[PDB]
């Protein structure tokens, strides 16, 4: 299974040639070369029967990652301030990265995490950073909000779901107050427009049961045309007026983008509409993906635009990219009618190797050697170890099995739309759309035979989903729940 | 020593009101004693709506404190037009931001609701401060972004001449020519070149953009921006890529730019990315088999660290 993914141990490491042209870029990387390609040597290889004597043992330092996470549930020092607008945020890297290490939180401090954040939530609509009479709502902590509550909540009375239910139609009324006629959304009010709200914003009306004609209108243009020459996405496109003549992508492709606009388009090839979504270049994305993965030098880590420095936490960003991209080519070949696609060893090799925090000492995971750990590289290295680790796809055969299982008699109640003629023409449509969207959000699967557990199986992970970025065991009853099925 | 809101007689008539995070919240923050009073009067401010430049001090002193602080930044920019402040004066006092490095989404997003509510008949100035402001980091993407946006907007509007255009690309080579390896400013050249709406599209604006990438990449045969524009560019305008072939030749071991007779020193063959432009170029010709053999190579040998995807790129030959 490893025949495609050499480890990086085993492949000859040498700098980025210089051309004999010296620029800024090229010191940066060199120094960076140096300081990831030193720790690997001090580092017994993650591959071996036995540890070699002298050097470093790699092994995922869980309980220590353990350890630094737990001061979300005591107390943060001062210089967190810069993060008192995410404090959603900090709940879901904390929550879903103990799911990763299978650490349980007992009932009582689940508990305090949806007390905490329904205290975010406004009666008029979304989550805020921090308590609503201090905080307006935002597409970012919705997302965050949200998705911890799917992690932390239940279906009983204090289990927040009931809240969220309850609180559906006034969140479709935010994320409309969001909406641009050109297929953009303002992350609050007057906030700035990027597909990081697209994709949050997606993400919860998918899992709500609150997606409309009218909030869809527009949003696969936007997303397309944030496609850059390079195949991955920038942050937003402009609209030119003669709706618009035409649009054109703002900036960089950029693994963060390209993550959340692979992952939006992925969740509008649900929606049974016309001619809807318009596509974009799965290939070209793909191939741009693959293209970020870092030489064994800089210990096979991903980057997150082209000639910048690797960074752990775009093992999640373009790592977890890599299975949504995979199946929109594979749709396209089959439409116009097995190796792995990135090196799946040399990602877990960055991950335990270098991501990790030093030994010893304050647990954690890393942007890179010389950054102190945080709780979003913690998360976010230790998402893409598991795309890694667990080979995921998205399965047709199963999506047809969540088809035949699909109940349309049961759900909560049709949101009203803002406009008179924004929603489903009728039952029959808005049913079908139901199905295809809650069936399509269940398709994701872990391969039976794919594993590939770098270093052995003290090192395994819980399986993420792609798009979502929680487990499944966390998805599946959370989506049924607000769809009413089994 | 610092001195209570409370103990203030501009703020006495004024009733503070607390944080409302539940009795014992999880992830909460040590605030300092200044941060605390400060939002506490600021929630105070924002229930009963006052738009005063009372409240405008106070939101300065808030995002000092905190810079992403979205909520305030919101509530700021409504007292600036609420109350018909000078946005020139607000624009300078958003460059002492970033030179006491104050920054975020937030701080650049009010900069640009400031621009487009000025709606300058020339935004030139803007234009130089942008340039300046990529000195302490060239590649800082919220900063290529407003750019972008700058230039759309404004040349939405009719406000950008054809000398402007003309001394952007001047900047953007410039900016190249200081680093080839600056993908951001590779993007801002497709902007100018390509994407924007009013490009000139001329088999000499074809030629020309053609010798520019040809130099580019004869310049630093292993840049990878030089090599994502060429085929961006090709693949754009539906160009074959067979003519082409001798300038890129070399690299894998007549009119447009050749490479260098002895090749730059430090400059190791065969280049991974010339190899996926000759399999390519194969496929053009529908030579299968040799753009099959060119992609196992890759994959076994040049590119080893994608050995899975040139496999892939492999099968899909037969
Ligand atoms: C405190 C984390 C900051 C981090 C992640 N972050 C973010 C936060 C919430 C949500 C979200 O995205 C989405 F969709 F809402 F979940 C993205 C940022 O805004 C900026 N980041 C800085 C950084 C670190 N290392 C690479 N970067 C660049 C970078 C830029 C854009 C993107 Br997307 C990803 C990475
Ligand atoms: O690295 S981790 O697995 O996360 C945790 C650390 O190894 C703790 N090691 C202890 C040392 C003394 C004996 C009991 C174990
Ligand atoms: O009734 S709702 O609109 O849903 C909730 C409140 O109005 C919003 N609270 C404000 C948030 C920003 C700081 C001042 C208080
Ligand atoms: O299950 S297997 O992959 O065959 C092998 C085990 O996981 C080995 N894990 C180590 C055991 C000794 C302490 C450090 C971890
Ligand atoms: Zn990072």
């Amino acid at each position: 299974a490893t025949e495609f993914t050499p480890s990086v141990y085993s492949l000859v490491s040498k700098p980025l040639p210089s051309n004999s042209r010296p620029s800024a870029t090229l010191d940066e990387q060199a120094e960076t070369e140096d300081l990831i390609s030193q720790l690997f040597d001090l580092t017994a290889d993650p591959n071996a029967l036995v540890s070699e004597h002298g050097k470093r043992y790699s092994g995922l330092r869980k309980q220590e990652h353990t350890q630094f996470l737990a001061s979300s549930f005591f107390q943060l020092p001062g210089k967190f301030v810069s993060l008192d607008a995410s404090r959603p945020w900090l709940v879901f890297w904390t929550v879903h990265s103990l799911d990763l290490l299978g650490v349980a939180l007992d009932q009582g401090t689940k508990d305090r995490v949806v007390s905490t954040l329904l205290h975010f939530l406004s009666p008029k609509g979304g989550f805020g950073g921090g308590p609503a009479n201090s905080q307006i709502p935002h597409l970012l902590p919705t997302y965050a909000s949200v998705c911890s509550l799917a992690i932390a909540g239940n279906d009983s009375s204090t289990g927040g779901w009931k809240d969220l239910a309850a609180a559906r139609q006034s969140i479709y009324e935010f994320f409309m107050r969001c909406k641009r006629p050109d297929g953009g959304f303002v992350v609050c009010e007057g906030g700035e427009v990027d597909v990081r709200g697209t994709y949050c914003l997606l993400v919860v009306a998918t899992l709500l049961d609150i997606i409309t004609p009218e909030l869809l209108h527009n949003v696969d243009k936007f997303v397309s045309a944030c496609q850059t020459y390079e195949g991955g996405f920038a942050c937003a496109s402009f609209p030119f007026p003669s709706e618009p003549s035409c649009r054109v992508s703002m900036a960089e492709a950029h693994g963060g983008y390209t993550s959340c606009s692979l992952n939006s388009h992925f969740l509008l090839t649900s929606v049974p509409l016309p001619s809807f979504p318009l596509s974009i270049d799965a290939n070209a994305a793909l191939r741009w993906t693959v293209l970020q993965q870092g030489e064994p030098i800089e210990g096979g880590g991903f980057r997150g635009r082209t000639n910048k420095l690797v960074d752990g936490c775009y093992s999640w960003w373009v790592g977890g990219g890599a299975p949504v991209a995979e199946e929109l080519v594979r749709r396209e070949k089959s439409r116009k009618v097995i190796p792995p696609i990135f090196n799946r060893v040399a990602l877990q090799e960055f991950t335990l190797v270098a991501a990790q925090q030093d030994p010893g000492s304050t647990g954690g995971l890393r942007d890179k050697p010389g950054k102190r750990p945080d709780q979003y590289h913690t998360c976010n290295n230790l998402s893409g170890l598991s795309i890694a680790q667990h080979k995921m796809s998205h399965s047709p055969s199963t999506v047809s099995s969540n088809r035949l299982k699909f109940d349309a008699s049961k759900g909560l109640p049709a949101v009203k739309p803002v406009a008179p003629g924004g929603g489903w023409k009728n039952e029959d449509e808005r049913q079908n759309a139901r199905r295809e969207i809650w069936a399509n959000a269940l398709g994701w699967i872990e391969e039976e035979g794919g594993e590939i557990i770098v270093g052995g199986k003290d090192n395994r992970i819980n399986t993420t989903t792609p798009v979502f970025n929680i487990l499944g065991l966390r998805l599946k009853p959370f989506i049924n729940y607000f769809y009413c099925q089994e | 020593t610092y001195i209570p809101m409370s103990q203030r007689r501009s703020w006495a008539d004024v009733k503070p009101i607390m944080q409302d995070d539940g009795p014992n919240p999880v992830v909460p923050i040590m605030y300092s004693e200044e941060y605390k009073d400060a939002m506490d009067y600021f929630r105070a401010i924002a229930a009963k709506e006052e738009k005063s430049e009372r409240a405008l001090e106070l939101t300065e002193i808030i995002v000092r404190m905190n810079p992403a602080h979205y909520t305030v930044w919101q509530y700021r920019f409504s007292l600036l037009t609420s109350l018909n402040k000078s946005l020139e004066d607000e624009l300078r006092l958003m460059n002492e931001f970033a030179v006491q490095n104050l920054k975020s989404y937030q701080v650049w997003h009010h900069r640009l609701l400031l621009l487009d509510r000025i709606s300058p008949q020339d935004p030139v100035s803007e234009i130089e401060y942008i340039h300046g402001s990529l000195l302490p980091d060239p590649k800082n993407y919220h900063t290529w972004a407003y750019l972008h946006w700058l230039y759309s907007h404004f040349s939405t509007l009719g406000r950008i001449s054809e000398a402007q255009w003309g001394s952007e690309l001047d900047w953007c080579n410039e900016m190249l020519r200081v680093d080839g390896r600056n993908n951001s400013a590779w993007g801002w050249r497709w902007y100018l070149r390509v994407s924007r709406p009013g490009a000139e599209t001329s088999s000499r604006s074809l030629q020309d953009e053609l010798i520019y990438i040809l130099k580019s990449i004869h310049l630093i045969p292993h840049n990878v921006s030089a090599w994502n524009y060429l085929r961006g560019f090709l693949k754009h305008f539906s160009l074959p890529l067979v003519p082409i072939l001798p300038a890129i030749l070399p690299y894998t071991a007549f009119g447009f730019p050749m490479p260098s007779d002895p090749l730059p020193e430090d400059t190791p063959l065969p280049v991974p990315l010339a190899l996926e432009y000759l399999a390519d170029s194969f496929i053009e010709q529908n030579r299968v088999d040799d753009a099959a053999k060119v992609f196992e190579k890759l994959s076994s040998e040049y590119d080893q660290m994608r050995a899975g995807y040139w496999e892939f790129r492999r099968r899909e030959c037969a």
